[PDB]
């Protein structure tokens, strides 16, 4: 896996080492909590909500640090192709805030 | 109606604020109320650029060679 | 101005109810061969069914699905006296905690608004509506039991209010399916004060006696009435303006035809609020509009 | 193949070292500077012309690219200078000079244990750099290491921890070190095969066989293999390869340990691989 990663194929050294026995504060919309996860605590429901698509996130996503909201990571991709702005109309640039 | 709407948003009807009456040649074909409200729209928006305008005659011409 | 068509699904048994989800990409087929499937639709416009499974002793009535804000859940409802839960893993079907609790045949299954929750309103033969909540969304698997609602008759149709302004409680309607020559009643009207937990009685229909077949609420949109469809004999649609114990509604009559001349079984709307479709054992069905003089006239049977 | 490249410096060039890819490609030499040139498809480009360190520099040493671009660099004045590369340019970034004497070889540690720098001047002392965090170094160092001076270091490689280096100097016997549980970095063993100065040690990479090798190269020529497969003996047998008629300079391993190059005053490089009956050819 070293020597994969020296010669600069990154997918294949993942591949190889699967197989190595060992092992190596999103807010609610309910209840205004922090909670780890992608379901509460307190009310049982879903914290994340995608902020173009409205169906609640429960794999994989990307949001800006400041402005803070996020959602489906293809949404996003799409969105912010041709657009630079909050889709939720909050007024930050977040491709000059999310990406450092 | 429902389907009206459809044709309504594809064509960016309403987000025109720099001339507001070409919203009525946005709606689609005719519709006398429609080509009303927009012009009836621009002529109250091109007087707070030169508030009370909002108000409707009705209050301007209660409280009163022409005054 | 519809101009009908074809689809291309094939199946082997009858169908008795289909319904589509949210989005109009995803429907749920019963057959009365203790089967249901679905059939997603591919973006060229085909459609392929993905999924088929035996699901209780008997036939299936009805399936509804739920509020994609909640994932993708389903509800059934069968002759042996069951009502249950579905869900998806993913492909595999895996089937939630089935709960069953009545005596006689369930009538009918409809879920809730999903404004207020991830309650189901499953209601019987014998005339007991009750009432299911879940407040573990993260694990739809335990239900408890809300104010169950008795009326001492048949159960044929229940039917929500989709309202969402916070100036309306919601509303529950009930249809009967009695032949008996006891002519009194055959939709009433229920509502919820805040104050008390209960449900009241709001209204009674004293105007259809015939049995009814299927009950449905028009949506709102925003308007200050509420709509109802009742399946009679006579497509009938009502009208109440709310007055300003329970509110007093002050009912009306704005349209009652007969041109199918058969057993009008069930009705439902659109998202809109302006077509309502109507069905009836006389082969094809009508669709149904209000004109410029706000005047419900027909709109091109087929 | 060959990348010819043309150093465009005023003196002589005393190390030279490329990355961890095969893109960049550092150069000390006796003019107070070290050009970090681009060494791709051939093209003998410039990305920086850095500058300092009073005396003439003498070795370079690239960090591992997780943790960044970063570079150190030893020289005469008794000084080392690191080096990052902030918003595409390369600037200085901190000097230590807890030296009284040159420092002489530098050496990163294995990336698993984390950011070590292991420094070893003619003073007789090793000082050990580690990176504390938000820009901050902490400094340990082991005097009276060698009876005149350290020359050169080395890491081996991390099995399942227990830190470990090896160091040469001019007393002429090679040391093993061990850091303790405390802290405390207790000398382990010593090895006296040589006559007249080590100048550079090298350990060779692991790739799982139980066997740890060591190069060595003495003054007066000869290249000696420290075998040692005792598992827990902690025995070491020394060999030899050749005895050359000039001071030797350099050796280096392979990435998988087969090949040896060994380079010194007799102005010319040779290689090396050992055959099946345990002898080693040239090539
Ligand atoms: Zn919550
Ligand atoms: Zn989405
Ligand atoms: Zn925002
Ligand atoms: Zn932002």
């Amino acid at each position: 896996g070293e020597i994969l990663y020296r010669w600069g194929l990154r997918e294949k050294r993942a591949e190889v080492l699967k197989f190595v026995s060992c092992p190596p504060g999103v807010y609610c919309s309910h209840c205004r909590s922090e909670v780890r996860g992608t379901q509460c605590a307190i009310c049982k429901g879903f914290t994340f909500q995608c902020a173009i698509c409205h169906v609640a996130v429960r794999g994989s996503s990307n949001f800006c640090l400041t402005c803070g909201h996020g959602g489906h990571t293809s949404h996003m991709m799409e969105w912010f192709r041709t657009q630079e702005v909050c889709p939720t109309g909050c007024g930050c640039h977040c491709l000059l805030e999310s990406t450092f | 109606i429902a389907t009206k709407m459809r044709l309504r948003a594809l064509s960016r009807y309403g987000l025109d604020t720099e001339q507001v009456w070409r919203n009525h040649i946005l709606a689609g074909n005719e519709d006398p109320q429609l080509k009303s409200l927009w012009y009836t729209l621009h002529f109250m928006k091109q007087y707070t650029e030169d508030s009370l305008v909002y108000a409707g005659i009705k209050s301007i011409v209660k409280s009163s060679n022409l005054n | 101005m519809f101009v009908a068509r074809s689809i291309a699904a094939d199946h082997k048994d009858l169908i008795h109810d289909v319904s589509f989800d949210f989005h109009g990409r995803r429907m749920a087929t019963c057959s009365s061969d203790q089967s249901v499937k679905v059939w997603d639709k591919s973006e060229s416009g085909d459609w392929h069914c993905t999924a088929s499974w035996k699901t209780h002793s008997g036939s299936v009535w009805r399936v509804t699905w739920a509020h994609p804000e909640f994932g993708q859940v389903l509800a059934s409802c069968s002759f042996d006296r069951t009502a249950a839960v579905w869900e998806e893993i993913v492909s595999h079907w895996v089937k939630r905690t089935t709960l069953v609790d009545s005596r006689t045949s369930v009538t009918d299954v409809k879920f809730a608004p999903k404004h207020m929750g991830l309650m189901l309103a499953t209601c019987s033969a014998d005339g007991i509506v009750r009432i299911y909540e879940a407040p573990d969304v993260m694990n739809l698997s335990q239900w408890s039991l809300q104010h169950e609602i008795s009326c001492k008759l048949s159960c044929s149709c229940i039917s929500w209010n989709p309202s969402s302004s916070r100036a309306h409680s919601p509303m529950i309607a009930v249809g009967s399916d009695d032949s008996s020559p006891n002519a009194m009643a055959k939709v009433q009207i229920f509502e919820y004060n805040e104050n008390t937990r209960k449900y009241a009685k709001a209204e009674t229909l004293m105007t259809v006696t015939d049995p009814v077949h299927d009950i449905a609420f028009a949506p709102n949109l925003g308007r200050s009435f509420h709509i109802l469809a009742i399946a009679t004999k006579d497509v009938r649609i009502f009208t109440l303006k709310p007055v300003r114990g329970p509110t007093k509604f002050e009912i009306h009559i704005v349209a009652q035809f007969d041109n199918h001349n058969s057993q009008v079984w069930r009705v439902s709307w659109n998202i809109t609020g302006t077509v309502l479709a109507s069905s009836g054992d006389d082969g094809c069905v009508r669709l149904w509009k209000a004109n410029y003089m706000d005047n419900w006239k027909c709109t091109g049977i087929l | 193949v060959i990348n010819t490249v043309d150093t465009s410096h005023e003196d002589m060039i005393h190390d030279a070292q490329m990355d961890y890819y095969g893109t960049r490609l550092a150069t000390c030499s006796s003019d107070r500077s070290v050009k970090i040139f681009d060494v791709r498809n051939g093209g003998q480009i410039l990305i920086a012309d850095l500058r300092g360190h009073e005396g003439p520099v003498w070795q370079v040493a690239w960090a591992h690219p997780m943790y960044g671009n970063i570079l150190a660099s030893c020289s005469y004045d008794r000084k080392v200078i690191i080096w990052r590369e902030e918003n595409g340019t390369w600037e200085k970034s901190h000097e230590h000079a807890g030296h009284d004497s040159s420092v002489n070889s530098v050496c990163w540690a294995p990336h698993d244990y984390g950011l070590i720098l292991a420094c070893g001047s003619s003073d007789g002392a090793i000082s050990l750099l580690t990176y504390t965090g938000e820009g901050q170094w902490e400094v340990k160092k082991i005097n009276n290491a060698h009876t005149i001076g350290c020359n050169a270091v080395s890491w081996a490689p991390a099995v399942v921890y227990i830190k470990r280096f090896a160091s040469g100097g001019c007393d002429n016997l090679i040391k093993l070190w061990k850091e303790e549980e405390d802290g405390q970095w207790k000398e382990e063993q010593k090895l006296e095969a040589h006559s007249d100065w080590v100048r550079d040690v090298a350990w060779a990479p692991s790739i799982g066989l139980p066997t740890s090798t060591i190069a060595s190269c003495s003054q007066d020529g000869r290249v000696f293999i420290w075998t040692c497969d005792d598992a827990s003996s902690n025995t070491w047998s020394p060999k030899l390869l050749h005895k050359f008629n000039d001071v030797v300079w350099h050796v280096s391993w392979s990435i998988t340990a087969n090949i040896l190059a060994v380079s010194g005053g007799d102005n010319k490089v040779t290689l090396w691989k050992e055959s099946v009956d345990g002898q080693w050819v040239c090539i």
